[PDB]
RNA sequence: AUUA
């Protein structure tokens, strides 16, 4: 009675909101996902069990499910105000998911909810964990991710040794279909860092706060400072994401005329061999807030650790 | 949960100048950290308005480094005193995580504006 | 020593990669063909472009 | 995350 069919149209926003519950009523949903934790008593990069979330998938004209979810969570009252303030400071960035703060009663009391709109099913941390902890006995997440983004079809896995690199070298072409998604995620990350610096917000960026479309959320561990003096910490993010940048060949679009995958290739003259400025431009475009000096020529390095870092 | 340095740090004391040996007695709330290998300062605060130099004494005394600073930032503080203004500095080359640490601790333990 | 000199002088300091010297100054070309399908796509006819 |  009410509740489920009233919470549904309260989560339902003002745009189109053709929603369907993910097998729940007014209660939360439990999933098994990967996180990156550091909270003074636990640390690591493992798969924990999420507990406090209600998810509503979205439909469209022909009443078939689509890759869009409304994730609404409940928590205390102080985090409500803190997240609302930070989002109000950060809402104008085009790389931040659209939040919605409301209050709804489950009993005689009224509890607050925070709803995020149009997220994907999996985050970037899920993809990184799936590719860095491969096990052919159970790889359902990787297969689902590959088939939901038109990298292959469901009958591609009926083959045996479909994952091998020596046998079936076509898996490289299959993997190289996520590079554009990764590149757009990198660009949106740079945009988010610029917005955080301009707004005066201090926080650490993790892989599980970004979905596979590039949008950011979860400002629950941030603080506030004077405008223009913000500082993001992006060590673990880039360091963990680095091995995936070459498997998927994310920088293929940089060999075309206007960084567009539909135009012909760039025609360099055969007599050019320096390329010392292009490397700096690429570093400034994709790794702007990585704070450690980068030497395009390793003859200027200070020791072997710097040589490794720049190579 | 990825927090920015739960266990905090302790202390702020000593000196500063603008041209090498201009550090006379004490012109800095040189802030934080006594690491496990020795005293290694992180943040510098200045009730003054323009400084490029400082000199923190440590251990041997003979070894006290003439630190190169960086262009400052300014803010006003919500102290019980009332109107109080400093000009913020960090030791040059301080990586992002350390500045985040000191800024978070300063903002979350003591009140500022 | 005329084509080599012609491409050396175009360099801005006299240095050029070694991999483009045979590509722009050689007089003879040798092609090794595995099968006929590859042959009809590379050197079909009497003159080809490469 | 298992602090909601
Ligand atoms: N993108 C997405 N994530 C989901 C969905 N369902 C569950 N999740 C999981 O729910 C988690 C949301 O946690 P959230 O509190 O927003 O961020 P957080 O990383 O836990 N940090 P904190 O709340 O302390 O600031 C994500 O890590 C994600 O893996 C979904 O449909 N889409
Ligand atoms: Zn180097």
């Amino acid at each position: 009675s009410a509740d489920a069919q009233s919470f549904l149209n309260r989560v339902c926003g003002v745009s189109a909101a053709r929603l369907t519950p993910c097998g729940t009523g007014t209660s939360t949903d439990v999933v098994y996902r990967a996180f990156d934790i550091y909270n003074d008593k636990v640390a690591g990069f493992a798969k924990f069990l999420k507990t406090n979330c209600c998810r509503f998938q979205e439909k469209d004209e022909d009443d078939n499910l689509i890759d869009s979810y409304f994730v609404v969570k409940r928590h205390t009252f102080s985090n409500y105000q803190h997240e609302e303030t930070i989002y109000n400071l950060l809402k104008d960035c085009p790389a931040v998911a659209k939040h919605d703060f409301f209050k709804f009663r489950i009993d005689g009391d009224m509890v607050p909810h925070i709803s995020r709109q149009r997220l994907t099913k999996y985050t970037m941390a899920d993809l990184v964990y799936a590719l860095r902890h491969f096990d052919e006995g159970n790889c359902d997440t990787l297969k689902e991710i590959l088939v939901t983004y038109n990298c292959c079809d469901d009958d591609y896995f009926n083959k045996k040794d479909w994952y091998d690199f020596v046998e079936n070298p076509d898996i490289l072409r299959v993997y190289a279909n996520l590079g554009e998604r990764v590149r757009q995620a990198l660009l949106k990350t740079v945009q988010f860092c610029d917005a955080m610096r301009n707004a005066g917000i201090v926080g650490v960026l993790t892989l599980d706060n970004q979905d596979l479309n590039g949008n950011w959320y979860d400002f629950g561990d941030f603080i506030q400072t004077t405008p223009g003096s913000g500082v993001p910490v992006v060590d673990s993010y880039y360091s963990l994401l680095m091995p995936i940048l070459t498997l998927t060949r994310a920088l293929t679009a940089e060999s075309h005329v206007d960084t567009d995958l539909t135009k012909p290739y760039i025609k360099w003259d055969l007599l050019k061999y320096d390329f010392t400025e292009e490397r700096l431009k690429l570093f400034d475009r994709y790794f702007k807030y990585w704070d450690q000096t980068y030497h395009p020529n390793c003859v200027n390095c200070l020791d072997d650790r710097c040589i490794l870092h720049c190579a | 949960n990825n927090e920015l340095s739960p266990v905090a740090l302790r202390q702020m004391s000593c000196a500063a100048g603008t041209t090498q040996t201009a550090c006379t007695d004490d012109n800095a709330l040189a802030y934080y950290n006594t690491t496990k290998g020795g005293r290694f300062v992180l943040a510098l605060l200045s009730d003054l308005q323009d400084l490029k130099w400082a000199r923190f004494p440590k251990s041997d005394g003979t070894g006290t480094i003439y630190t190169e600073l960086e262009p400052p930032c300014r803010f006003v503080t919500d102290t019980p005193k009332g109107p109080k203004v400093k000009y913020l500095y960090f030791i040059k080359g301080l990586n992002n995580l350390n500045r985040g640490m000191v800024l978070g601790s300063l903002a979350a333990t003591v009140r500022l504006q | 020593n005329d084509a080599l000199n012609n491409i050396i002088n175009n360099a801005r300091d006299g240095c050029v990669p070694l991999n483009i010297i045979p590509l722009t100054t050689a007089a003879k070309l040798m092609v090794v063909i595995p099968d006929y399908n590859t042959y009809k796509n590379t050197c079909d006819g009497t003159t080809f472009t490469y």
